[PDB]
């Protein structure tokens, strides 16, 4: 992913153009997301292939369980910017709703339709964007996945619909909210040894002091549109 | 007022020009100005000639000649004339027959009120129109073979919140659908609407109120009292 981002930016510069991986640079148009497909394997065999929902295995359902349960905390690593929350807005275009489904591109976790191939059986976590550190985002999603199989988190029932909506758990609406969810739920990362409690604390502190707090201080131009006359 | 009272008015006040106004078929006011001596008692019956073939939806070139018959009750001073000018609203007479012209909208209007009185249902119909308008600072339109365009502009226009203005951009541009009816500096048309309201009052119009309308970029409305059919369409 780091190479991917490097060549794209540098070929753009070569042709006198400029690239951004920011989630929402354009208002009233599609955001830039980083959908991340994942699957566990042992002895060359796909472990997410089975006879349960959407041709998945119970382990695969459990991995989704963890992802969905730890998703608000996961967002402090997978969507770590204030701008991330301009894309993760209810309506345009989702995935704001914490549920799994097959084929449904409005759900947080999507099970793509594989051509009856066990090797192509995986989950698509749609929430992430390309502002994330792929090393941190991937390690975090793995940890939530493993905890899901080990605990053995029921992901609930699939939601095979477009757009009552309060019955379904939702993702954080801001960066501080995702940082709050990380303080409350970080044992699936730390207790493992992968992320140190030192790192998890410095992450929250860096994001609050350098992004959340500087943003709260700055007047937004749309505040003139709404408030100049008052 | 009577034909003689209007003629006495012109003599006493030394009014040199008379502006006779009349509507065309689509709805546009037409006019012709005359030196005072051209208007006599007979102008109020026989009427004053003009070309009925240059007015949209009327006579054909071969049967052109028509007559303008002014209404004495409409006489007032037109404030828009530097030279003190008396203005009257006309109805159109057919010189061939001597009867009121069947395509004259003002004749049709009188006929409608005559019909109401004929049925015994009522003697009077009161009409109260409420005509909203836009007050623009600029208008550019056209359409050629390779183009079609219109560009409407106003200082109140919300589309102008980020523009450089001469000394400078003072804000308070009403938002779309948000013009009814915040105070000044949002409403920039208070003084003008009062002037529009007061000058038409002096023209003989029964006036009531005025306000800024819903739309951003100059939508306005002036409120006038009801009147009888012809009087209301004259108003
Ligand atoms: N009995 C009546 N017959 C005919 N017209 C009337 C009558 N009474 C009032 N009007 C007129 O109808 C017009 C209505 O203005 P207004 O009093 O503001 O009513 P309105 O419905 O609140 N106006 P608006 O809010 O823009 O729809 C005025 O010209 C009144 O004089
Ligand atoms: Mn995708
Ligand atoms: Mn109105
Ligand atoms: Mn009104």
């Amino acid at each position: 992913l780091m190479i991917y981002k490097y060549v794209i930016k540098n070929v753009a510069k070569k042709y006198g153009k400029t690239v951004t991986f920011m989630p929402k640079p354009i208002f009233n148009d599609n955001g830039s997301g980083m959908h991340v497909h994942q699957s566990l394997w042992k002895d060359g065999q796909p472990l997410f292939a089975g006879d349960k929902y959407a041709g998945f295995s119970q382990m695969g359902l459990w991995y989704i369980g963890g992802i969905l349960k730890h998703a608000p905390a996961l967002l402090a690593f997978t969507n770590p910017t204030t701008n991330s929350y301009k894309r993760l807005v209810p309506g345009f275009e989702a995935p704001v709703n914490l549920a799994y489904s097959q084929g449904n591109r409005s759900a947080s976790v999507r099970i793509p339709l594989s051509g009856g191939n066990p090797k192509a059986k995986r989950l698509e976590f749609r929430c992430p964007d390309a502002t994330s550190n792929p090393y941190l985002a991937f390690a975090a999603m793995l940890c939530a996945g493993i905890d899901g199989i080990k605990n053995q988190i029921d992901p609930g029932e699939p939601l095979d619909v477009d757009i009552e909506l309060a019955k379904i758990p939702s993702t954080p609406g801001s960066l501080e909210a995702a940082l709050e969810a990380l303080e409350k739920d970080h044992e699936f990362l730390t207790g493992t040894g992968v992320f140190s409690p030192d790192f998890v604390e410095s992450w929250i502190e860096y994001k609050l002091d350098n992004e959340v707090n500087p943003m709260r201080l700055r007047p937004h131009p749309y505040e003139f549109s709404l408030y100049y006359d008052c | 007022r009577t034909p003689q009272e209007v003629l006495k008015w012109i003599q006493d006040e030394n009014i040199k020009i008379i502006d006779l106004k009349f509507i065309d078929t689509p709805g546009i006011w037409q006019h012709c100005s005359f030196y005072y001596d051209q208007l006599d008692e007979n102008s109020f019956t026989e009427g004053i000639p003009f070309d009925g073939s240059s007015i949209r939806g009327w006579k054909a070139i071969n049967e052109s000649d028509m007559c303008m018959v002014p209404d004495p009750n409409t006489a007032t001073i037109d404030p828009f004339c530097k030279e003190p000018t008396l203005s009257m609203i006309c109805s159109i007479k057919e010189p061939r027959t001597g009867e009121w012209y069947n395509r004259d909208p003002r004749t049709i209007a009188a006929k409608a009120a005559e019909y109401l009185r004929g049925t015994g249902i009522a003697d009077t119909v009161y009409f109260g129109p409420e005509a909203e308008f836009f007050l623009f600072d600029d208008i550019r339109f056209g359409q050629t073979e390779n183009s079609s365009y219109y560009f409407a502009d106003s200082v109140e226009g919300r589309w102008n919140t980020g523009r450089e203005e001469e000394g400078g951009n003072l804000g308070y541009k009403p938002g779309y659908k948000q013009g009814y009816f915040p105070v000044a500096p949002t409403d920039t048309a208070q003084d003008i609407r009062t002037e529009m309201l007061l000058t038409m009052a002096a023209f003989g119009v029964p006036i009531e109120k005025h306000h800024h309308e819903v739309a951003s970029g100059g939508q306005n409305e002036l409120g006038i009292k009801f009147d009888k059919l012809v009087n209301s369409a004259d108003n």
